[PDB]
C-alpha cells in the first residue's frame, strides 16, 4: 500500500523510510 | 452584500432573542426591597435557591460609584440560602483575586468563565465616516436601538478599549462558581450555549449590558438550571436569587428579586 | 504475480524522484539557504527540572547588564505533561527583579495557575484573553460541562517597579479573536502586543516550540 | 546606552545554547532549524560515516550501526549519506571495498567531472 507514502505531511527521509521497507517486504514475497 | 459582514454575522443572536414583557401576576415573581444588602438576612425572605445571580457595580477609582471586596466580605451567605447551586458575580480586572479568595472563603469554587466581548456603537459609525467620505447620519443609542449596523468585516478594530494602566480592558467578564454538596445532585443542561458572545456597547458607558445582551445572560442561567425554571411546583419556593437588581430588565418569572434602597 | 512486479517499478521511480529530492534539499542546506528561525534568537533546549537556572542567571547578567523583563508561559498541565507542583518549584524569583510575567492556563488550571503567580510574588493585574476564529469569522465551537469552550486565557503577574522606564502604559487590547491553527499553537497577536508593551527589552519564555523563536528572545524547551 | 541585540544574542548562544544550535564563534545554525529533531546529521556523524568507509567496508553498514555510531543510526540514511559524499547516485560498483579518505575525495571528484562533461551533475550526484 502507497498510501502511508503518499502522505504530504511526511518529510523526504521518512517517506524513503516507507519505500525501502516496502521494497523489503514485497522483495521477499517474491522470493516466497 | 448585506448579511454576510462580520459585524452584521455574529450579531444575530440579537434579532433571534427579542425581550419578554413584564409579569403582571404577583405569584410569578418575587421582589424584595432592602437597604443594606451587605447588612440583609436574606435567609428570612429566600431559601435553597440554586442560581445566585449578583448584579454589583465596583467602583476600583476611589472617586466613583460602585461597591467593593468589603462589601462582598461583609455579604452573608449561608448553608440554607445555598446549599447546591451556582453564583453569578461580574468581575473586574485587579480584584480577581480578591473575588475568588473571598468566594472560595465561603464554600464556593471556580468552575466556569462566560465573557462578552465588547463592540464599539460608534467606533464602527466613525470607521463608516472614514470608509465612506445618506444613512450614516444618527446616534449610536439609536444604532443600539433599532439593530441597524455598519457593514464590518473586522471587527478588531471597534472593540470597546478603555482606559487601563495596561492593556486596554475589552471585554466583560462574568464569574461562575458552583457550591458542590454531597447528599443533593444539581441537574444541568450541559453545552447549550456558548461561553463567549459578542454584543454592542457604547464608548461613554461599556459596563452597562444592553436589553438583549442581559436576556442572553439569563437564558443561559435558565438553560444551564431548567429544574430551577418557573413551574407550578415552584410557587413560593423560587430556586433562583438575584442581588444588587434594578428596575431596567430584573422581574422574571420564577427569580427572587432583591433591591438596594430604592 | 506481475501486479507487484509494476509496483516494483513504480517504487523504483518513486525512490529515484525522492533519492533526487533529498540529494536538492541536502545540497541547498549546505549552501546558501536560512530556515524561518531569525538570527538573534536564543534557543536553549533542556529539561526545565534538570536545566541549571544559575547558568542563566550569570550569563543574563554578565552579557546584558541586566535581567528579564517579561517571562512568558505555557505549562504542559497534567489534566508530555510535566506536573502541577514542579511548575510552582520554578526559581521564577530569581529570574526578575521588575517586569511582568505571562502564564497561559486553561479552564481547568486557571484558580492554581493565580495562586502559583500569587507565590512567586506577583500581583494579578490584567488577562489576555484568546477568542478563536474561523475562516469566515466565526467564533469557532466548543466543548465542556457547563458551556462551549471557545476562549483560552493568559494571565498576567506585575512585579517591581515597572513605572520606572522600559514599559509603555495603555496599549493593545486584551482580546486576541485570530484563528486556530496547530494543535497547541498560540498566535503572534501576543507577541505582538508583548513588544507593544516592552519595546526593545530582555525576555525569557520557558516551554516552547520551534516556532515560539524570536529575535528577541531567550526560548526553552525540551524539543528546541 | 542601548545594546546591539546581535553581539548579545551570539553572546547568549555561545554560553547557553547546545553545540548544535550554535555555529563557530557565535552564529546560528541553521540547518538545525531546517531538519525536524532527531535527524540532523551532525558534522560528528558526518566523521563517524567516513572513519566507518575508512575502517570497515562499504555497504555493510550494519556493525557500522552496531559499535561506531551509537549504537542507534539511520540506515537508509547512512545509504544517502554515502551516496552523497561520493557524488554518484548509486554504490554498486564500490560494495565490498574499503574506500581510504584520499580515494574518496579523488573518487568524488572525478565523478563530479564525469558527470559535469557529460551533463549528468544534477546537485552534484551522478546519474547511472
Ligand atoms: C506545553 S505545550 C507548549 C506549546 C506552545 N504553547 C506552542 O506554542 O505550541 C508543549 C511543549 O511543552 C514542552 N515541554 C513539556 N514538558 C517539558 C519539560 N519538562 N521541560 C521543558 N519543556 C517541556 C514540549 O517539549 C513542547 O515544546
Amino acid at each position: 500500500t502507497l498510501e502511508d507514502i503518499e502522505n504530504e505531511k511526511f518529510t523526504n527521509l521518512e517517506i524513503l523510510t516507507h519505500l525501502y521497507n516496502l521494497k523489503a517486504e514485497i522483495v521477499r514475497r517474491l522470493a516466497e | 452584500e448585506p448579511g454576510e459582514d462580520q459585524l452584521s454575522l455574529l450579531l444575530k443572536w440579537r434579532s433571534s432573542y427579542i425581550p419578554p414583557q413584564k409579569p403582571t401576576n404577583e405569584d410569578e415573581y418575587k421582589k424584595i426591597i432592602c437597604k443594606d444588602i451587605s447588612s440583609e438576612k436574606l435567609e428570612q425572605h429566600a431559601g435553597d435557591v440554586s442560581a445566585l445571580f449578583i448584579n454589583i457595580k465596583w467602583k476600583l477609582s476611589e472617586g466613583q460609584s460602585g461597591k467593593s471586596i468589603e462589601d462582598l466580605k461583609k455579604l452573608a451567605i449561608s448553608d440554607k440560602l445555598i446549599n447546591n447551586g451556582i453564583i453569578f458575580i461580574w468581575s473586574e480586572k485587579e480584584i480577581l483575586s480578591q473575588i475568588v479568595d473571598v468566594l472560595e472563603a465561603k464554600g464556593f469554587n471556580y468552575i466556569e468563565n462566560f465573557m462578552i466581548n465588547q463592540l464599539s456603537a460608534d467606533k464602527a459609525l466613525e470607521m463608516q465616516r472614514k470608509n465612506q467620505n445618506i444613512w450614516s447620519d444618527i446616534t449610536p443609542e439609536q444604532c443600539i436601538e433599532q439593530e441597524k449596523f455598519p457593514p464590518n468585516n473586522y471587527v478588531q478594530d471597534i472593540f470597546v478599549n478603555s482606559e487601563y494602566s495596561f492593556f486596554r480592558k475589552s471585554k466583560k467578564i462574568l464569574l461562575m462558581l458552583r457550591k458542590f454538596n454531597k447528599d443533593a445532585q444539581l441537574e444541568l443542561r450541559h453545552q447549550r450555549t456558548s461561553d463567549i458572545f459578542f454584543d454592542i456597547f457604547e464608548q461613554n458607558k461599556p459596563n452597562d449590558v444592553s436589553k438583549k445582551g442581559m436576556e442572553f445572560v439569563y437564558k443561559m442561567i435558565e438553560t444551564l438550571l431548567p429544574k430551577a425554571n418557573y413551574s407550578e411546583e415552584n410557587k413560593g419556593a423560587f430556586k433562583m436569587m438575584e442581588l444588587y437588581a434594578d428596575d431596567k430588565s430584573q422581574p422574571r418569572k420564577g427569580w427572587i428579586s432583591v433591591y438596594e434602597q430604592e | 504475480k506481475k501486479g507487484l512486479q509494476g509496483l516494483l517499478q513504480d517504487i523504483e521511480k518513486r525512490i529515484l524522484h525522492y533519492k533526487q529530492l533529498f540529494f536538492k534539499e541536502q545540497n541547498e542546506i549546505a549552501n546558501g539557504k536560512r530556515s524561518m528561525v531569525p538570527d538573534n534568537s536564543i534557543p536553549i533546549c533542556s529539561d526545565v527540572t534538570k536545566l541549571n537556572f544559575q547558568a542563566l542567571i550569570d550569563a543574563q547578567m554578565r552579557h546584558a547588564g541586566k535581567m528579564f523583563d517579561v517571562i512568558m508561559m505555557d505549562p504542559p498541565w497534567q489534566l508530555d505533561s510535566l506536573s502541577d507542583e514542579k511548575i510552582q518549584n520554578m526559581p521564577i524569583q530569581s529570574l526578575q527583579q521588575d517586569g511582568f510575567i505571562f502564564v497561559w492556563a486553561i479552564n481547568a488550571k486557571y484558580r492554581v495557575t493565580i495562586k502559583m503567580i500569587e507565590n512567586w510574588g506577583y500581583k494579578l493585574v490584567d488577562e489576555i484573553t484568546w477568542v478563536k476564529k474561523t475562516v469566515n469569522g466565526k467564533i469557532a465551537k466548543g466543548h465542556g460541562f457547563y458551556l462551549q469552550h471557545a476562549k483560552e486565557s493568559c494571565l498576567i503577574g506585575v512585579k517591581g517597579d515597572v513605572d520606572n522606564g522600559r514599559f509603555k502604559k495603555n496599549i493593545a487590547s486584551d482580546v486576541i479573536f485570530s484563528e486556530r491553527r496547530g494543535q497547541s499553537q498560540k498566535p503572534e497577536e501576543i507577541y505582538q502586543y508583548i513588544n507593544q508593551l516592552c519595546p526593545n527589552g530582555n525576555y525569557l519564555e520557558i516551554f516552547a516550540r520551534r516556532n515560539n523563536l524570536h529575535d528577541n528572545w531567550v526560548s526553552i524547551g525540551n524539543e528546541l | 546606552q542601548p545594546l546591539d541585540f546581535t553581539q548579545y544574542a551570539k553572546n547568549m548562544r555561545k554560553d547557553l545554547s547546545n553545540q548544535d544550535i550554535c555555529l563557530e564563534d557565535g552564529a546560528l545554525n541553521h540547518s538545525y532549524f531546517l531538519t525536524k529533531k532527531g535527524q540532523y546529521w551532525t558534522p560528528l556523524n558526518q566523521k563517524a560515516l567516513q572513519r566507518g568507509i575508512e575502517l570497515f567496508g562499504v555497504g555493510n553498514w550494519k556493525e557500522i550501526n552496531y559499535d561506531e555510531f551509537s549504537g542507534k543510526a539511520n540506515i537508509v540514511e547512512l545509504e544517502l549519506r554515502t551516496c552523497m559524499i561520493l557524488g554518484i547516485n548509486d554504490i554498486t560498483e564500490y560494495y565490498g571495498k574499503k574506500i581510504s579518505e584520499e580515494e574518496q575525495e579523488e573518487i568524488k571528484k572525478s565523478n563530479i567531472a564525469k558527470g559535469k562533461k557529460e551533463n549528468k551533475l544534477k546537485d552534484n550526484i551522478y546519474q547511472k
